[PDB]
């Protein structure tokens, strides 16, 4: 969902395609194992469990930085 | 308001509660879905005295 | 009149095993049968005291409930999968259409327009009329994020707001 | 916000304490929407 | 035996009975007592030990409770994967997946209602049995019995049949996706071509480079800005075809 | 048709679009018989009640300096569709 609205922004802009993000497609498999009362945890390098959520800063960062 | 079993667990070929409780399918059948009565525990010492 | 109730089961339990027969062919769908002669037990048995044909009354007064309170609720059909076609659809009468990438990356672009206003105006009272139109700040607030006597902010307020209103002119834009 | 550095995915039955933290609430209530407003039902599946 | 003897023991119908069973599972007992019966000797019944020790010490080894086969709790998904969306005509559409939680929502709140009006223990044990089905409906549905359907006699999908199958959210769903910049059209043959080359109807790569298009609209001046250079794009004026 | 913000309009009147474009429509924001449409073209005008947490930051500051109208709605004209 950033990676499409990034790429176009890219392109529009003439710079370098960015690095893909995480598709929408294992978030949805995973609420779905999940819901079938399996506990799927993605894990890091260390044994800890990672969450996945998006920073709302960012929009309103951009956002509120282009007025001035 | 009452526990459910997991029918992945159940029906699922073997059988995953029948193997762990060594129950027949059939028969665990007949407890989960209220054909027959199981029993829980027993008291040894009562019944012995 | 505990006995009663006790009555009750007997007279009524063998009863309501044939009373199925009855609200499968009213509902057609056989889940609902159950439901259906399961909310007639709970309707018979709590009004049992109160007083086989009678728990039939019951059962089709129950029904026919279900069938007004149907009349109520949205009207619903089950799918196997929503359609893109639907969705679409749906997507046409709906406050907010279906974006594409196209549009939250233009839409996140700089005006050009706007924001050249916005910068003639000094920066006082762009940061008034900013937290007070952008925002949506209340007055006060606004006299205590800068802090100013209520005074300047209000001032700030109208005569930006005269500013802006003399920069453009747009029924649209 | 976040590159995969995902060293592997494990998978195991889910107890009541871990759907309980999953949720952020309980779906009391069989109703949907309203037909009238079309605004979700309070305690629904789409409180 | 509880009319006699009842205070002697406990006994018990339906999943609860199932989930003190496991309350007073001994797992390491039955463990190295099936690895002893399997180690003994060969035969039909080590086979069943060691069919059952693959399961029990799955469980040992793991950290997994058994508890977790039985549910006091059922998970919801959230609405968006499961939406519903009003047709023209005024009709609506839901996923199955909300018939089957409201399915199992309704049974249960009639199980409360009749735990709290005090019923026979007939009729709450047929709830309790409704609500057990009904929630294997939720998981698996037609694993066990006839599947619940929708109207016209169709069985409605399950959470396990968003996983399955050719149709499912694994095949379909993951390895592989529709893509934006992409298009299709009927082929002709290009006998003109070179190896290296293939012939693009106009209006396809106007709409499959429109980015770029615009981009390099807006360096030169045909455009003032983003915005009009995708009003031109749109409108196929006819600056866009030397850049493209 | 009835949305969750009220109901929907057909009408001539399409905000952010030129006369120019709306020629071929009657006075009531429908497609006149005869007109020839191409692709993109508005065949009937319609308008969809939208929610002020829904406007642009701009477009919020010419709400709220100019004191416009209390309704906001968006676009949902019925267009021709891409190759017709």
């Amino acid at each position: 969902t950033v990676g499409r609205v990034k790429v176009y922004e890219a392109i529009v802009k003439g710079e370098n395609i960015p690095e893909p993000g995480i598709p929408e497609s294992f978030k949805v498999l995973l609420k779905e194992l999940q819901s079938l009362c399996l506990n799927v945890e993605v894990l890091s390098s260390d044994g800890a469990a990672i969450e996945l959520r998006e920073g709302e800063d960012e929009d309103l960062e951009r956002a509120a930085a282009n007025l001035g | 308001a009452a526990p459910v079993t997991h029918i992945w667990y159940f029906k699922g070929v073997p059988s995953r509660l029948g193997y762990l409780l060594d129950l027949a399918p059939k028969d665990l059948e007949k407890i989960i879905y209220f054909a027959a009565y199981v029993i829980t525990s027993v008291d040894e010492e009562m019944r012995h005295n | 009149d505990e006995e009663l109730t006790a009555r009750f089961e007997r007279d009524a339990i063998p009863l309501l095993d044939q009373l199925y027969g009855g609200a499968l062919r009213m509902t057609r769908n056989p889940a609902d049968a159950e439901d259906l002669l399961q909310e007639t037990m709970v309707k018979a048995y709590a009004g049992f005291r109160s007083f086989k044909a009678w728990l039939y009354r019951i059962l089709t007064n129950t029904y026919i409930n279900s069938y007004r309170k149907k009349q109520r609720q949205p009207a619903e059909y089950p799918t196997e999968q929503i359609t893109d076609w639907q969705l679409a659809s749906n997507a046409e009468h709906s406050s907010t259409g279906l974006r594409s990438a196209e549009v939250e990356a233009l839409e996140a672009l700089p005006d050009t327009e706007i924001k050249e206003a916005l910068q003639a105006l000094p920066e006082e009272f762009r940061m008034a009329v900013y937290y007070a139109d952008v925002e949506g700040f209340p007055y006060k607030e606004i006299a205590e994020i800068m802090d100013t006597p209520i005074g300047t902010v209000m001032s700030r307020l109208h005569r930006g707001r005269r500013q802006l209103r003399g920069l453009l002119a747009d029924v649209a834009r | 916000l976040d590159v995969n550095f995902f060293d592997e995915l494990r998978i195991g039955l889910a107890t009541a304490e871990d759907i309980r933290q999953w949720s952020y609430g309980e779906v009391k209530k069989p109703e949907t929407i309203n037909y009238r407003t079309l605004k979700p039902e309070k305690d629904g599946l789409f409180c | 035996l509880v009319d006699r003897y009842g205070e002697y023991f406990t006994g018990a119908m339906g999943a609860e009975s199932i989930q003190k069973l496991i309350e007073n599972f001994d797992i390491d007992a039955e463990a190295e007592s099936l690895r002893d019966v399997i180690r003994n000797g060969k035969g039909q019944k080590k086979l069943r030990a060691l069919k059952r020790l693959k399961v029990v010490a799955a469980f040992q080894q793991s950290g997994n409770s058994p508890m977790g086969m039985v549910l006091d709790a059922v998970p919801v998904i959230p609405p968006e994967l499961r939406p519903m969306v009003q047709l023209d005509g005024g009709r609506f559409a839901t996923s199955d997946l909300n018939d089957l939680y409201r399915r199992v929502i309704n049974r249960n709140n009639r199980l409360k209602r009749l735990i709290d009006l005090g019923a026979p223990e007939i009729i709450v044990n047929n709830e309790k049995r409704m609500l057990q089905e009904s929630v294997d409906a939720l998981f698996d549905n037609g694993r066990r019995g006839r599947p619940v359907t929708g109207p016209g006699n169709r069985p409605l999908k399950s959470l396990s049949d968003l996983l399955k199958g050719k149709q499912g959210r694994f095949r379909q769903n993951l390895l592989g996706k529709r893509v934006d910049y992409s298009g299709r059209s009927v082929i002709v043959v290009g006998p003109q071509l070179k190896l290296h080359q293939c012939g693009l109807p106009k209006l396809m790569a106007l709409e499959l480079f429109k980015p770029f298009v615009m981009k390099r609209l807006v360096d030169l001046n045909h455009a003032q800005n983003i915005k009009s250079a995708k009003r031109m794009v749109e409108r196929q004026r006819p600056q866009v075809w030397d850049v493209l | 048709r009835d949305t969750k913000l009220g109901a929907e309009e057909i009408t001539r009147d399409i905000p952010n679009i030129s006369d120019e474009v709306l020629a071929d429509l009657d006075e009531r924001g429908i497609v006149r018989i005869g007109a020839e449409v191409r692709d993109g073209d508005i065949l009937v005008g319609k308008v969809t009640p939208k929610g002020e947490t829904e406007l642009t930051p701009e477009e919020r500051l010419l709400r709220a300096i100019f004191g416009e109208k209390a309704r906001e709605v968006r676009d949902t004209s019925l267009k021709v569709p891409h190759g017709e």
